[PDB]
């Protein structure tokens, strides 16, 4: 629409579809991190890197669990953040007034003649 | 074939032409299949002037349209150059009288080309080209056509 | 685009399995072939994936790296011959390549910077790890500290652009034109260093002379281009400011190119001379780039591709000679036509390309920068004539002096050229010519 | 040792000369040479250059030339300048009248 | 003529990365479907539209 | 191991006397004897032997077949004229055949695949007007191309669009 209402801009509509890697990147990233961290420990102790896979599974499992938990909390923090902005906009409609959208017909800015 | 060599010349041209025409007619053409290919058509899209200053898709729409039109306009000059190119070769030694109109068509096109896309350099885009026009027109009504100086 | 990235990532473990040095390049060459098939790019960005795209500009520079980074493995066969931490060496290049691919394939300015410098550290390990001479320290710091000193202030200039544009994406930036004088110096003095400019080139002769053969390839091959590539993206919204201070850069690079060519003639080291030849041509690239005209932009993109392949090529040959004669000085290296006559052919073709000889892709780009510069000002014809004249003066001196005369006297017996070396040289030069046929693609990025 | 006139004339298939790819295992050295040639040449240069040549018209440069002819014929017949000097028609534009400008710098 | 051995069998792992890399971005294009057949330059005529969307 | 030198232990045998100045200034009796011996060895009393190994080690399979047929006429004729004379016939019957097929492919290409208006690449021909002289057909001959569309048509006048 021709209007610039800041509250409209913030408000979601559900049109956006989050990417495929979005709901899995933090779990999978931590899971790989846990395993890789376990790989150092054996290497640091000059043990066969895949010896004692128990520790790999634990670190991988612990990584996934922690990743999912913190990812769950992340969205609440983001959801709350926009909620704050939307509420603050509503309280001060004067400081965020609706502005009209100019088009290039009604403006004359400079250009840079390279020559 | 009034000349001796020209009589020998045509003999060779029969030798090099004879097989290839047969080969074209015997193998290549008869064995091929029928198939048609078409020509892209682009629906005209809104110019940059209609675009708002905050939306990027509409600007992106026009920038690509401007660029495609630039190519068409870059080489419509190229075609006109090739005409004066070809007339000079097909009309010599008396080519000045005949190429002179063609070059007149060419030089006019270049100026219109240079009035539109000229002096923008690379990164020229719909916004810049349109804004050159706005500044050009303002100067025209105030100082008259360019080349006459200011008042 | 992710096809490339995940291919490289899963090739990382090949560094750990033993007797996999040669199986790596094939995976590195094969991916170039796969990447070579997916050319359907345009001026605008294409094949979006979460923040990774590619236009015609980024494509050629990416493909150049894959080719060059693949030749690094061929050139540095000595690392395999002496098992000199080859596994670690391989991991350095695979990491380094990934940083380059992301750097060019990044769609947002902040990312470009994020992987811009990050590629440096894999290079820095390369110099110290596998360099012979003791000076790799005193040349290791120059590469690191010239770059960091001028890249850290660039980081501020990047963030100041969010608060105005609101984003980093290149297309959205071009809609703006900025007027602040310092901001101009915080996004070009950082790239003018890495080009390099004549007066701030002091790191380039040190890094190249001391770095190993492979480090010389990538330093001369892709690092000098990241400065050039960066400029092509950020003069779009510095057009107005570029007009007030361009004449400073054009004069320095043009006069810088001439003066360095004389410096080339007074060199006596192969590695030094080739490195100083890089500053000479990079002066023309930068000069035409700042002219901002359609020709100067397309030409600059072309020459960066061509020059990288050549200067990378010429570093092969210096390594070949150095490997046997044991010394990189011109006095030691004489008359090599009478030891390795088959080699001398490749010396000529790569040397000839460096002096803008036809039909190389190098001459196509150089014709264009020359056009833009002349159009910029007819006064530029003076040195632009000198620079092109002297740009052959040292090239002949490089080729003729090292190949023609009577053989050195003290040299001890050494092996002759091997098939690996010849194959390496072909892959450097042969594309540099055939690319002229399809300059259609690697030229018209605008 | 003291090699003979036939140890130089009857090449021993025991020692070998390396092609620069390996110096320890003879079969390895030939093996790397063969595979490296195949990809670098038989695929990257032969198949690559072939595929390049038949690449589809992706820059719209061939397409333009078709326009440059059709577009030229239509407008050479239509009594319009062959290259339009206006990005948009001047009458469509709405100039800001002089009082609006208020000494804004105008450039050409 | 290839001169490839069992060691190249490890090559399947990088080829595994290729398919996984291909799959994701292909999955990404299926997330790009809000200007699909709607832009002014390629948008379908309003009414009597093709059943399957182009690309 | 891979011995580049093939066992034979590389050395320098000639010594001082290779350089002319180092000979004139002086040479001990042993050096003179050594120098005389060195030159006597450089003489070869036979031509190079023919090693079968090279001829396969420097001929790829494709080449050994790609040339196989015309080497049968070399084998057929080599007792009729001598190996030198016959081989020359094998070289010129073959290399010349490539030229004959070279022109025809070139002649073909310039007759059908010449550059047209629907492509940019390809060879583009703009020939001039032949000298029309008396006795030729219709002596008062004029260039049929008058309108600008005539020039640089590139086959565009006869397109369907
Ligand atoms: C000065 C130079 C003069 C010009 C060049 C001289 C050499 C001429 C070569 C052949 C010319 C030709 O006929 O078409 C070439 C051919 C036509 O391709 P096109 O323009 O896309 O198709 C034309 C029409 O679509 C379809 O129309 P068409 O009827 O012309 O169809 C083509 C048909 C025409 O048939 C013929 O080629 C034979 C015609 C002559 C036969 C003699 C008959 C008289 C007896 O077949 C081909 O041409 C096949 C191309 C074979 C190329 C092999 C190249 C690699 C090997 C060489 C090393 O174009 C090429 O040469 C490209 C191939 C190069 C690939 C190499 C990549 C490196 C790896
Ligand atoms: C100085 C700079 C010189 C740059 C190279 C100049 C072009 C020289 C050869 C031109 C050529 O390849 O002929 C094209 C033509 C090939 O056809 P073409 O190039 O005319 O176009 C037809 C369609 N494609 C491009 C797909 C092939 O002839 C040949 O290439 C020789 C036979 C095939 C090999
Ligand atoms: C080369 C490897 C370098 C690794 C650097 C990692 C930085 C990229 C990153 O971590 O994020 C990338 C992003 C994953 O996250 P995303 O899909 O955008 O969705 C929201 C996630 N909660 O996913 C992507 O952007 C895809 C590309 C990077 C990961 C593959
Ligand atoms: C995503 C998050 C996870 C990332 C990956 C984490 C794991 C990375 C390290 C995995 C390799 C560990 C073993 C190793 O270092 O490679 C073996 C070898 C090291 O040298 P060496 O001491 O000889 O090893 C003997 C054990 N095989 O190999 C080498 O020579 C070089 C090994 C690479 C060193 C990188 C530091």
């Amino acid at each position: 629409s021709a209007v610039n209402d800041p509250l409209e801009l913030l408000t979601n509509k559900g049109t956006h579809e989050p990417s495929f890697l979005s709901p899995i990147w933090n779990p999978i990233a931590c899971g790989v991190a846990g395993v890789g961290a376990a790989i150092f420990i054996n290497w640091g102790f000059r043990k066969p890197v895949f010896s004692g896979i128990q520790k790999h599974i634990a670190f991988g499992a612990i990584g996934v669990g922690a990743g999912a938990y913190f990812d769950q909390k992340r969205n609440e923090y983001l959801a709350k953040r926009d909620a704050v902005l939307r509420h603050y906009i509503e309280l001060h409609p004067d400081d965020f007034p609706v502005k009209e959208r100019k088009t290039y017909g009604q403006v004359l800015e400079s250009w840079v003649p390279v020559r | 074939p009034r000349s001796p060599m020209a009589s020998f010349a045509e003999s060779v041209l029969n030798v090099i032409d004879g097989p290839i025409t047969w080969f074209r007619e015997s193998i290549v053409e008869p064995n091929q299949q029928k198939q048609n290919w078409y020509h892209q058509r682009f629906r005209r899209v809104p110019t940059i002037d209609q675009c708002y200053t905050d939306d990027a898709v509409c600007r992106f729409e026009a920038d690509q349209q401007f660029r495609r039109d630039r190519m068409v306009d870059n080489e419509i000059v190229n075609i006109l150059r090739q005409r004066f190119e070809d007339c000079t070769l097909y009309e010599a030694p008396d080519h000045m009288v005949k190429c002179r109109p063609l070059m007149d068509q060419y030089e006019k096109a270049t100026e219109n080309w240079f009035i539109k896309y000229g002096d923008l350099g690379g990164y020229a885009n719909a916004k810049t080209a349109y804004m050159k026009q706005k500044h050009r027109l303002i100067w025209e009504r105030r100082h008259g056509p360019v080349g006459s100086g200011m008042k | 685009m992710l096809k490339i990235i995940f291919f490289l990532l899963f090739l990382i473990p090949f560094c750990f399995i033993n007797n996999m040095y040669w199986m790596v390049q094939i995976m590195m060459f094969f991916i170039s072939f796969i990447f070579l098939l997916m050319n359907n790019f345009m001026n605008y960005w294409s094949e979006i994936s979460y923040f990774l795209g590619c236009d015609m500009l980024s494509y050629g520079l990416i493909l150049l790296s894959l080719w060059i980074c693949s030749l690094m493995l061929l050139a540095s066969e000595m690392i395999n011959k002496h098992n000199n931490y080859k596994n670690l060496f391989l991991l350095n290049i695979i990491i380094l390549l990934l940083l380059l691919i992301l750097t060019f394939s990044s769609m947002s300015l902040f990312m470009f910077y994020l992987f811009f410098e990050s590629s440096l550290i894999p290079t820095l390990f390369l110099i110290l790890g596998w360099g012979y001479q003791p000076e790799r320290l005193q040349a290791g710091l120059y590469l690191l500290f010239y770059t960091l000193l001028v890249s850290l202030p660039m980081l501020i200039g990047i963030f100041y652009l969010m608060n105005k544009i609101g984003s980093m994406n290149f297309y959205l930036m071009n809609n703006f034109m900025f007027n602040y004088d310092l901001l101009y110096f915080c996004l070009l003095c950082a790239f003018l260093v890495k080009m390099p400019m004549f007066l701030v080139h002091l790191w380039l002769p040190k890094a190249h002379v001391e770095a190993p053969v492979s480090g010389s390839m990538i330093l001369a091959g892709i690092m000098l281009k990241l400065g050039g590539y960066g400029m092509l993206r950020v003069i779009s919204f510095l057009q107005l400011m570029n007009l007030k201070y361009s004449f400073v850069w054009i004069s320095i690079s043009l006069v810088g190119g001439v003066l360095v060519s004389l410096v080339c003639l007074r060199q006596t080291d192969l590695k030094a001379l080739i490195a100083y030849s890089s500053v000479a041509h990079m002066g023309i690239v930068l000069s035409g780039l700042l002219t901002m005209t359609y020709w100067g932009l397309c030409g600059s993109y072309t020459l960066m591709i061509a020059h990288g392949l050549c200067s990378s090529g010429l570093f092969c040959l210096a390594n070949v000679s150095y490997e046997r004669l044991g010394s990189r000085s011109m006095l030691i290296n004489k008359g090599l036509l009478n030891f390795m006559p088959s080699m001398t052919l490749w010396w000529f073709l790569l040397s000839s390309a460096n002096m803008a000889a036809p039909p190389t892709l190098n001459l196509l780009g150089e014709i264009y920068l020359l056009n833009s510069i002349v159009s910029w000002s007819w006064i530029s014809m003076i040195l632009l004539s000198f620079l092109s004249f002297f740009s052959a003066a040292y090239t002949l001196y490089l080729y003729s002096f090292s190949q023609h005369g009577k053989l050195f006297s003290g040299v001890y017996s050494f092996s002759s050229g091997k098939i690996r070396e010849y194959l390496l040289m072909l892959l450097h030069w042969l594309p540099l010519n055939l690319l002229i046929l399809k300059s259609e693609s690697f030229m018209l990025w605008l | 040792t003291s090699l003979t006139t036939e140890d130089f004339a009857n090449p021993s298939p025991k020692n070998w000369q390396s092609y620069g790819f390996d110096y320890k295992d003879q079969v390895e050295d030939r093996k790397a040479t063969k595979s490296t040639f195949f990809v670098t040449v038989t695929l990257c240069l032969v198949w690559g250059s072939f595929y390049w040549a038949y690449l589809p018209d992706t820059q719209f440069r061939n397409w333009a030339q078709r326009e440059g002819f059709l577009e030229l014929r239509r407008r050479e017949l239509a009594g319009v300048d062959l290259v339009s000097p206006n990005y948009v028609d001047p009458a469509s534009i709405t100039l800001p009248s002089d009082e609006d400008l208020g000494d804004t710098e105008i450039i050409i | 003529v290839l001169g490839l051995d069992k060691r190249a069998l490890w090559g399947a792992l990088p080829l595994l990365g290729f398919a996984i890399g291909h799959f994701l971005d292909k999955k990404e294009t299926e997330r790009m479907t809000m200007f699909r057949d709607k832009s002014a330059l390629y948008g379908r005529p309003a009414g009597s539209e093709g059943k399957a969307p182009s690309w | 191991g891979a011995s580049e030198t093939g066992g034979v232990k590389p050395m320098v045998i000639a010594g001082r006397m290779v350089r002319e100045r180092e000979r004139l200034i002086g040479m001990s009796p042993e050096e003179r004897a050594w120098r005389k011996q060195w030159l006597k060895d450089q003489e070869l009393h036979h031509g190079p032997r023919k090693v079968p190994a090279l001829e396969l080690e420097l001929n790829n399979p494709i080449k050994r077949f790609y040339r196989a047929p015309l080497d049968k006429v070399c084998n057929v004729l080599e007792p009729v004229l001598g190996f030198q004379r016959a081989y020359t016939v094998r070289f010129w019957t073959g290399k010349a055949l490539l030229a004959l097929t070279g022109i025809y492919a070139g002649a073909y290409y310039f007759k059908y695949n010449q550059n047209d208006w629907t492509r940019k690449g390809g060879w583009r021909v703009i020939h001039s007007r032949k000298q029309c002289v008396p006795g030729d057909e219709g002596y008062p001959k004029v260039s049929d191309r008058s309108a600008p569309s005539d020039y640089a048509a590139r086959g565009f006048n006869e397109s369907p669009l």
